[PDB]
């Protein structure tokens, strides 16, 4: 479906992957209970 | 609906109104405005076309010829979706037959308010946008016809398509009721054919395909051709026959 | 009827599983039928609401103390939810829904974050990072 | 009431209220080395002339979306939902989607360019009916706002506010464009003058055209008109374009009276009359309509006008083509051509008993080599004044040095002056090759080849790729080898093929065998001396002992090279007759 | 043969250049050519070698080197006109 290849080309140019690379990398507060608030 | 048929669903099409809701309570529609304008009512056809003495007036019409328009492409865009796979279904008769019944209502309605010496009707189909829609109906019809001669399982189908055929020329004619030989509706007419050349010719090659098959079959060596009768000509005897 | 009023019922914590929103999104989750027989029309105004939500806060939210960051983050979140059960039904993408979602996305950007959007142009991974901030901050995540 | 067809001239405008201020923008793009699409302000007519032949577009085929489909798979009217195909009139290129983004704000916005592919969906167009009250399948609209929408990329043609000048960028958001019938091609009658044309202005005995100094001399006297005969004729000098002053239907056919605006496609400058000198050029930013406007008369003595203003469509063809007799009258003052080889076009009232005119079509190649030729003579101008300011001074760091434009140009004018392919037919061959030596003569004519050998010589100052990268920016310094090889090839290229040019680059053959060590331009000088040599008797007669030296020590210092040999075997045999020499 | 005259006479060239070969040959097919019933059949057979020499483009050839001579007068011009 080339339509499928414009809507991943639009999604594409949409989210640059460095940034998923760096959302993906923010890593977690180890909790002595910690609050679920955060990433 | 294709999809969902593919993957399963418990309705197994139960109810394929998606396609075309009301059919039914379109052909009733249609009819009712045909018998309102049945009897060359003269005086009914002209209120139809304008209401005098109210303060406003719509065109029922040109209502028509725009819904003749918007049924003309969508049977053209079924056409061109079924255009590559060369077979029709069930599901695809079934829709088939459904716009062919409301075209046909469709174009019997208009031909029953232009019949007659109705000179407003006629004026205001020849400057509608009827001279689209009906060269849309010849080039569909020249390629279903096309492609359903081939086929044999589809003949109902077939026979529908020719009949709407028949019913838009009646419709031409009844346009060409009053031509004069200097016709304005004549001129249109021939820009017409002129624009739909190719379609029109590919019409009249199908028809003479058979015209003369008639009389092929009718000749003394093609009779004796086959002694007992029945289509005794095999595939390859009758193509060297 | 009930996408009409789905406003209604929103930025309630206790709400979460009582919403109007939240019954039109039962009425659809896993039905590949319904999910098929979704409609244009009611999409659209759900892509709507995510608009206005996305550019205008919660009034609540401001009256209780809430600061002002000019748009609605529990709404737009209940409104994706609504428009991921539409799209996803038994582990696969449903293409007719996806294209008309994807193509109203684009139209109207306004549906999406301030930092995705071009006119601020901040970043997902710097929206994420104020995020924190905003955690971090007992004013920046006020009363 | 008219609507538009196949093959029908058109123009895109958008309408602006910048700072409360109303503009009208045509989309415009160069072709020749500029891919990018911009808007000219078609406004402010009066002041400036709009140039509308880098804005005009033709419709070259209109498709439905599923027709487009199996296609892709795989004069009529124009319905909404249609794909259409734009092409640029003076460049031919057609319209697409470069996926390339200029602007970083506008995300998920690629630009809008010119490709010559013409087999993708982004090359076309579809048409929609922005106005609510039409719909689709409707007659395509006349002169009012329509949306175009990218087949591929599913992008509308969205205008992009520019602070210091809006521009187009194919979008997600809605903009109103409105066409302009120009020309709808069918109408159009051959043998007739019609607007938006370049022509020569021939007299019907002395035929000298109204023609400016070349580029022998500066441009402030070129800025003088002229009547020469000879050989003048046929120079790309000698061309005037008219532009008619109403925007719509500008391609419509010129009639008796109508005001008009006379430009030199050479120079670019559009010509006017003051009432204390004769008619000059001036650029279009000082050109005002009540003095670039001129009209033609049939007969010398003067008579009111009573025509119509605006006739829509072609109208009445008036004026013919062949060399219909008329006369240039300036509407301010009234005057009247006068005449009394290197003849004064003075310009006064009582005019001469012979003032007749003759049109001259020349051709739409000529023209297109024309502004060829004013384009690039532009841009060699402004970089060769950029980097000799750069070399000489260091007071203004901003130099206008456009590396990627000039590179890509190169590039285009060895496209178009690359020699055609010895497997084709015969008589399309010939006539290929007929048409590159007209190319190379007018490129003659003109003097681009000196120009070519200026740049040359301002890059051949830098000693070395890094050391020009250090003066000048790192990138321009790894562009420097690569445009020096492209303007050796351009020379080889306009030299090569005929004697003429050869001829009259002997007398700077000896600059090339004074560069000829330079190891890096070694293969292009080796190149353009071979091409000249082989064709030129006279190149080779004036080679001299020290140059053969030259040679044979490059031969030595460089390595065993068969191209050293072959130049070596062109010295000594030329045309069956032998050098003993 | 043909082909190679109308080739010759396209090239472009200033001057249209005498041709030995061309004199010679157009002299020859210009005289390969030439009560009721035996004037029909030399008709007929004038038709013939007209036709079979000028199916392969001999009227093309004479035009082509008729718009090469440039309006001057010349041994190959008379000849191309006796073969016309």
């Amino acid at each position: 479906k080339g339509e499928a290849i414009r809507i991943r080309s639009i999604l594409r140019s949409l989210i640059p992957l460095g940034d998923l690379v760096g959302v993906i990398s923010i890593a977690f507060q180890m909790p002595e209970p910690d609050m679920s608030a955060g990433f | 609906q294709n999809k969902a048929e593919g993957l399963g669903m418990v309705t197994e099409e139960g109810s394929g109104e998606k396609v075309l809701q009301d059919d039914e309570f379109t052909c009733d529609l249609f009819r009712f405005l045909q018998l309102l304008c049945e009897g060359h009512n003269s005086d009914f056809q002209n209120y139809l076309r304008t209401q005098t003495g109210n303060n406003t007036t719509v065109n029922i019409i040109i209502s028509t010829v725009d819904y003749l328009l918007r049924v003309q492409e969508s049977i053209s865009d079924f056409y061109w979706y079924y255009s590559g796979k060369d077979i029709i279904d069930e599901q695809g008769q079934r829709n088939f037959s459904k716009a062919i019944q409301v075209a046909k209502q469709v174009f019997n309605t208009l031909t029953e308010y232009i019949q007659g010496p109705c000179t407003g009707n006629q004026q205001s189909l020849a400057h509608s946008r009827l001279w689209d829609a009906v060269v849309g109906f010849l080039h569909v019809f020249a390629h279903m016809q096309m492609k359903l001669s081939q086929d044999s399982s589809q003949i109902e189908l077939l026979k529908e398509l020719m009949d709407l055929q028949k019913d838009m020329v009646v419709m031409l004619l009844s346009m060409l009721e009053g031509n004069v030989v200097n016709g304005t509706i004549g001129k249109q007419m021939v820009d017409m054919l002129v624009e739909s050349s190719n379609n029109v010719e590919m019409i009249l090659k199908f028809f003479d395909m058979f015209l003369k098959l008639k009389d092929l079959t009718s000749s003394d060596t093609f009779k004796e051709y086959d002694p007992d009768g029945k289509g005794v000509i095999s595939k390859r005897d009758f193509h060297k026959a | 009827y009930l996408l009409e009023n789905s406003s209604v019922g929103l930025a309630s914590p206790a709400m979460r599983g009582s919403t109007p929103l939240d019954v039109a999104a039962a009425s659809v989750m896993d039905n590949n039928e319904l999910a098929l027989a979704l409609r244009e029309p009611d999409l659209e105004k759900v892509v709507r609401y995510l608009a206005g939500c996305g550019l205008q806060s919660c009034q609540m939210l401001v009256s209780k103390g809430y600061p002002d960051i000019g748009w609605n983050p529990v709404e737009g979140e209940r409104y994706l939810d609504f428009l991921r059960f539409a799209v996803f039904c038994n582990g696969e993408s449903v293409e007719e829904n996806a294209n008309v979602v994807v193509r109203l996305l684009i139209r109207r950007p306004e549906c999406f974050g301030p930092a995705l959007r071009g006119e601020g142009g901040n970043g997902l991974l710097a929206a994420m990072e104020e995020a924190i901030k905003i955690a971090e901050d007992p004013s920046r995540d006020g009363p | 009431i008219q609507f538009l067809r196949t093959d029908d001239e058109v123009v895109l405008q958008c309408t602006a209220t910048i700072h409360k201020e109303q503009q009208k923008l045509c989309l415009a793009a160069e072709g020749f080395g500029n891919r990018l699409c911009f808007l000219e302000s078609t406004s402010n007519s009066k002041n400036v002339p709009p140039d509308l032949s880098i804005c005009t577009f033709v419709l070259e085929q209109s498709l439905s979306v599923r027709a487009l489909q199996e296609m892709l798979a795989n004069h009529r009217t124009l319905l909404y939902g249609h794909a259409i195909l734009l092409r640029h009139s003076y460049s031919g290129m057609y319209l697409c989607c470069l996926s390339t983004s200029r602007s970083s704000t506008d995300k998920l916005a690629f630009d809008v360019g010119l490709q010559e592919d013409t087999t993708g969906e982004a090359c076309w167009w579809t048409i929609h009916p922005a106005s609510k009250q039409r719909s689709e399948g409707e007659k395509v609209r006349v002169g009012d706002d329509l949306i175009l929408v990218s087949v591929s990329s599913e992008r509308y043609l969205h205008l992009s506010y520019g602070n210091s000048s809006w521009h187009v960028d194919a979008a997600f958001q809605q903009t109103l464009w409105s066409v302009a019938p120009i020309s709808s091609g069918s109408e159009a009658a051959q043998g007739y003058l019609i607007g938006g044309d370049v022509l020569r202005l021939l007299h019907g005995h002395m035929d000298e055209c109204l023609t400016v100094p070349s580029g022998e001399h500066g441009e402030e006297q070129r800025r003088t008109v002229h009547y020469e005969g000879g050989a003048v004729s046929v120079h790309a000098r000698s061309l005037w374009r008219l532009e008619t002053l109403r925007v719509a239907w500008s391609g419509s056919h010129i009639r008796w009276g109508q005001p008009f605006r006379l430009r030199h496609v050479t120079t670019g400058k559009y010509l006017s009359l003051m009432e204390d000198k004769n008619l000059l050029l001036m650029d279009k930013e000082k050109a005002d309509v009540k003095s670039t406007a001129f009209a033609f008369r049939s007969s010398k003595e003067k008579l009111d006008v009573g025509v119509r203003k605006e006739v829509d469509g072609m109208g009445t063809s008036e004026i013919k083509y062949g060399d219909s007799i008329c006369y240039i009258q300036h509407v301010d003052t009234g005057l009247w051509l006068t005449y009394q080889i290197q003849r004064k076009a003075i310009m006064h009232h009582e005019g001469h008993m012979d003032d007749g005119l003759n049109l001259s079509r020349s051709q739409h190649e000529e023209s297109r080599t024309a502004r060829v030729i004013r384009s690039t003579v532009f841009l060699f101008n402004r970089f060769i004044r950029g980097l000799d300011a750069l070399s000489k001074k260091v007071k203004l760091p901003t130099i206008d040095l456009p590396i990627e434009s000039v590179s890509l140009s190169l590039q285009d004018l060895i496209g178009y002056f690359h020699p055609p392919d010895e497997h084709l037919e015969h008589e399309d061959k010939q006539n290929r090759l007929r048409a590159l030596k007209n190319r190379q003569n007018l490129f003659q004519e003109e003097g681009m080849i000196n120009l070519v050998l200026e740049c040359i010589d301002r890059l051949h100052v830098y000693s070395s790729a890094a050391h020009f990268a250090d003066v000048a920016g790192r990138e321009a310094g790894e562009s420097w080898k690569s445009i020096l090889n492209s303007l050796y090839e351009l020379l080889a290229a306009l030299i090569r093929g005929n004697r003429k040019n050869c001829a009259q680059f002997s007398g700077s053959l000896d600059w090339l065998i004074s560069r000829l060590e330079r190891l890096e331009a070694s293969s292009g000088i080796l190149e353009v001396l071979h091409c000249v040599l082989v064709e030129s008797p006279e190149a080779l007669n004036i080679i001299k002992e020290g140059h053969i030296k030259s040679i044979i020590s490059l031969l030595d210092k460089h390595g065993r090279n068969h191209k050293v040999l072959d130049v070596l075997c062109s010295l000594c045999v030329c045309h069956g007759v032998a050098v003993r020499s | 043969l043909i082909l190679l005259f109308s080739r010759t006479a396209l090239t472009e060239k200033c001057k249209l250049e005498e041709d030995f070969l061309y004199m010679a040959y157009a002299d020859i097919m210009a005289k390969s050519c030439h009560s009721f019933e035996e004037k029909e059949m030399e008709k007929q057979k004038l038709l013939y070698q007209q036709a079979r020499l000028h199916d392969r483009g001999a009227a093309e050839m004479v035009l082509q080197t008729i718009s090469a001579s440039k309006g001057e007068t010349g041994p190959m011009v008379a000849a191309t006109l006796k073969l016309g």
